[PDB]
RNA sequence: CCAGAGGGCGCCCGUGAUUUUUUACUGUGACUAAAAAAGUGUGACCAAAGCAGUCAUUCGACUUGAAUUAGAAAGCAUGGGAU
RNA sequence: CAUCCAAAAUCGAGUAACAAUUGGAGGACAAGUCUGGUGCCAGCACCCGCGGUAAUUCCAGCUCCAAAAGCGUAUAUUAAUGC
RNA sequence: GAUCUGGUUGAUUCUGCCAGUAGUCAUAUGCUUGUUUCAAGGACUUAGCCAUGCAUGCCUCAGAAUCACUGCAUUGCAGGAAUCUGCGCAUGGCUCAUUACAUCAGACGUAAUCUGCCGCAAAAAUCUUGCGGUCUCCGCAACAUUGGAUAACUUGGCGAAACGCCAAGCUAAUACAUGAACCAACCGGAUGUUCUCUGUUCCGGCGGCAGGGCAACCUGCUGCCAUGGGACGUCCAGCGAAUGAAUGAAAGUAAAACCAAUGCCUUCACCGGCAGUAACACUCAGAAGUGUUGAUUCAAUUCAUUCCGUGCGAAAGCCGGGUUUUUUUAUCCGGCGUCUUUUGACGAACAACUGCCCUAUCAGCCAGCGAUGGCCGUGUAGUGGACUGCCAUGGCGUUGACGGGAGCGGGGGAUUAGGGUUCGAUUCCGGAGAGGGAGCCUGAGAAAUAGCUACCACUUCUACGGAGGGCAGCAGGCGCGCAAAUUGCCCAAUGU
């Protein structure tokens, strides 16, 4: 996912987007997921660029996640 | 009764959640123990583990260690001088993990003056040994600064690990 | 807490019907998961046919008169899962169950010493306390002190005729290699290739013999033996080879002209 | 119970990339309850049905049968490299 | 349910009274050039339309038609719908 | 079967709906039926109210019998009440009210946790018992020889009734409370004012004595110890849990002393020299130099302090098979039962990837009192704004947030040539509920309702002092609506 915003801190927001299907019209529509995500001190990715996210403990009421890597 | 959950409370989207389930024994708060300083009681809670857990009010006592020559030894507890979370807790000398307090200090002192057979591994040991200054003279008067690594909220027992150089020189100007 | 087990809700690889009754028998926990087991009462009753009723089942089991592992047992619901040799000595018969090519349980009669043999998959190892190395296997059962050459999805023989370990077989290289679940099941072939992906199933490419490879999870390989001709255990009734549906009815056909 | 020679696979880790590299799509393969549906066998007298039964001819045989397919997205592996 | 009316010995149809009904016959839609009664009344008619004394549609009888141990009626829903 | 037939006009060709037409485990309703096979069945209208009866209890060979209970027996045996004890009753069954980032389905994680019964297994802490003398002290002996109550029962009873209760006297245990020396392996550390080898020297320390002293200190003399191992004495040592510390390898070439310890080779030497080399200054010349994982602060090991009842009995347990006559015996064996520890299974509890009807004449929503995040704690079996305190100002939205309406979700049903259209209250799976709400105990598991406590709406008894009731369990009754069965028989089958 890619970086939608920077603010908060120590705390990210990462946005996936993706493509669903529908079968009756035969045609694809975008659907997009605003995540966040706790970013360690140690990155500090810029607004566009894209991270890598893995799966861990709960770390707040939202956050799941943490960086691994950014890219 | 008390619970934890997400369930009465508000999304991100700031909206609310609506119920369709009474309330689970599973998710279960209890209310929070005082350990203090006085006489020591103990009252035990059964938990869902089918096992007790020991409420600790009003420990005095504490196990405490010196880090670096790997021992311990227990002694008194005596005052709280310092917490992160609040001054008012400091006021009371509640005692939970994490708030610096203050130690009789004897047992320490009497173990470093034995740190003819017993005569010459103390030579052994004061050689390549030193110790940090505001350690020593706080260790000379016969009082210390320690914190309680061990929560004696829901264990009833304190035991704690005694200030070095880095760290105590930060709490120290705390004050 | 389940208690409670419905026909439909059971395997029907213990090949019960939609009609009469309601209610199959939910089994007490032991070696073996619900799904993969099958319980002393389908077997004895349905398939053996030395009781025609759930009561006559209890009438020889409570008695006692039916081992498994060489153990008696004066239990009802006992798991039968996979590599089990039950012997009942009234008639003097020794079954080892298995997987039969086609998905079903087989019933296999095997000599009298090979039944004193078992294998099991290791699934942990690790080191309790004192230093005593530990195996724990997929039937539940301690080895006290393995090889130290033993390591995760690797089989030991076990003696059941007094309880230790002799040579273990490992699940490295090309060895003649069976599945269990997944839908594969008792079809035999070589290990060919063992992919890795950390994180995730490892995959296992197997060939068995008379080509046709295929693919399946490394959590549902258990080794049988060296070599097809190093075995130490019988097979079932196939081999370990499919054939094409095709094939299947034509000879179903040739046979029932007979 | 081979000195030397380049080595040849397997295993683990460290280092190196001018900018590694992905995805949709497709073929194949994994992984996926039964009931229900499609379907194979079978004269429950036929039939909706069921998973049964059938044969010698006795103090059992058939290695008895109870096949198999589909089951939206999404997730999995691996080919292909046009759009 | 099945098997039987003796194996020595056990029942029973001819109007085969052991007797099939529910909706239809102007058009759409399979079946009346009918006969009596009623006469814009009574009523029928999903819709188009019938009835003002000359009714293929009403109210009766006969005749014939469709389905059949099932057949009409109401409402919803799907097909009919490329409305 | 991939179907276009009537109806606008004087007549005609269109557009266009209406009507006709075939299905429906889809319901009602009219009329009519001689048999068989197979079945839905008070979901729809009020998750409205309920008369009456019934719906989870259970013991063998193996936990407790002196029924003043019954037979056989004649101080011996077998049945055996209800009572203590243990286990289960949280599952099945029934009902869809709430409900849209909920719930559920496919896939996935719990290195973030609990787990009775079942399976394979593990177990070396423990100063006790008896007798004699005797001070509460010793000496011997060693299937360990342990202690105290409570029900049924008996006696007195109480009350209008009550699945309401009282006093006294009894007496059991696999209930309860105590407690096991010897048996006893292996593994270390702290050591001692114990003596035995020792370092053929002085750079240091300690003790004693004398002299001077500003009492800080200096000088002289004597004794002991200095990189060492034996012998003997003493204290701590197990499992589980708490804290600190160490461990839980490593993979960036081969010159040849320069410094101390020390081994081997070598001579005679404390000279020379580096051929040999897991470890190895003892009783073991291999008795762990090496846990599993993609990943661990995890497994496990070591050392230092601990645990105080809220952890750890060999049930101080029961029943059999014999041998072997003397049975009644330390002669042996078998089957059950239980404590604690350990981890598979059966489940419990959380979290997330993807998907889901209508509505904008619902467009902004969220933070005093947590909204989003960071920091430290608290709590929980556990992760977490789950919660306190402090700090930061974020979070979501036309790719439809938020609000409202309709609805338990899915597998699946009906209909369709295909694409689709529509249904799902209901047999299987998942969730939730038991008149409406909340709180709680017990238990491995419950926020249980044929368990408890309270309030509210109802509702039943009472000589009115009080005491109860919860059918959306099966029948059945009342009410309701267009609408739906017997107060039947059985545990033979299928399960628990």
């Amino acid at each position: 996912g890619v970086v939608h915003s920077t603010k908060m801190k120590r705390s990210i927001v990462i946005r996936r987007d993706y493509l669903h299907f529908i079968r009756k019209y035969q045609r694809y529509q975008k659907r997009h997921r605003s995540l966040t995500v706790h970013c360690s001190p140690c990155f500090d990715p810029k607004p566009g660029d894209e991270v890598i996210v893995g799966q861990c403990r709960p770390l707040s009421k939202t956050i799941r996640y943490n960086v691994l890597e950014v890219v | 009764g008390i619970v934890r959950s997400r369930l009465h409370k508000r999304k991100i989207t700031g909206g609310k959640t609506k119920i369709h389930r009474k309330r689970m024994k599973a998710e279960l708060g209890r209310l929070p123990a005082h350990t203090k300083l006085g006489a020591r009681r103990v009252s035990p809670v059964r938990a869902r583990g089918g096992n007790f857990k020991l409420r600790g009010l009003r420990l005095d006592t504490g196990n405490f260690a010196w880090s670096t020559e790997a021992i311990a030894q227990r002694a008194r507890i005596l005052d709280v001088v310092y917490n992160a979370t609040s001054n008012e807790l400091v006021r009371t000398k509640t005692l939970v993990k994490n708030c610096i307090v203050v130690v009789d200090a004897a047992p320490f002192k009497l173990w470093y003056a034995k740190h003819d057979e017993l005569k010459r591994k103390w030579m052994l040991r004061r050689e390549n040994h030193k110790i940090e200054k505001a350690v020593a003279d706080q260790l000379k008067e016969g009082r210390l600064l320690a914190r309680i690594t061990s929560r004696p909220g829901q264990t009833a027992r304190a035991d704690g690990a005694l200030l070095e150089g880095a760290e105590l020189q930060f709490y120290l100007k705390k004050l | 807490t389940k208690k409670h087990l419905k026909r439909l809700y059971a395997p029907k690889d213990w090949m019960l019907s939609k009609l009469t009754g309601v209610f199959a028998p939910r089994p007490r926990a032991g070696p073996h998961k619900l799904r993969e087991c099958m319980t002393l009462m389908i077997i004895i009753r349905n398939r053996l046919k030395y009781a025609l009723n759930a009561a006559e089942a209890q009438m020889i089991l409570r008695q006692g008169l039916v081992c498994v592992d060489g153990k008696p047992r004066k239990d009802t619901k006992y798991p039968v899962g996979f590599m089990d040799v039950v012997e009942i000595p009234r008639t003097g018969d020794r079954f080892r169950i298995l997987y039969d090519v086609k998905g079903r349980f087989a019933l296999v009669k095997v000599g009298e010493a090979e039944g004193n043999i078992k294998l099991l998959k290791v699934e942990n190892v690790y080191t309790s306390t004192g230093r005593i190395p530990v195996a724990m296997t997929h039937d539940g059962h301690r080895i006290r002190y393995p090889d130290p050459r033993t390591h995760r999805g690797d089989t030991l023989v076990y003696n059941l005729k007094e309880k230790k370990v002799v040579d273990l077989i490992k699940s490295s290289n090309g060895k003649v290699v069976m599945v269990t679940g997944g839908a594969n099941r008792g079809r035999i072939g070589e290990i060919m290739s063992i992919e890795r992906h950390p994180g995730a199933f490892d995959i296992a490419r197997l060939k068995d013999a008379a080509g046709h490879e295929f693919a399946t999870r490394a959590s549902n390989i258990f080794v049988i033996g060296k070599d097809m001709q190093s075995v130490p255990v019988t097979l079932p009734k196939q081999q370990g080879l499919r054939i094409n549906v095709i094939q299947e009815r034509e000879e179903k056909l040739i046979a029932a002209e007979a």
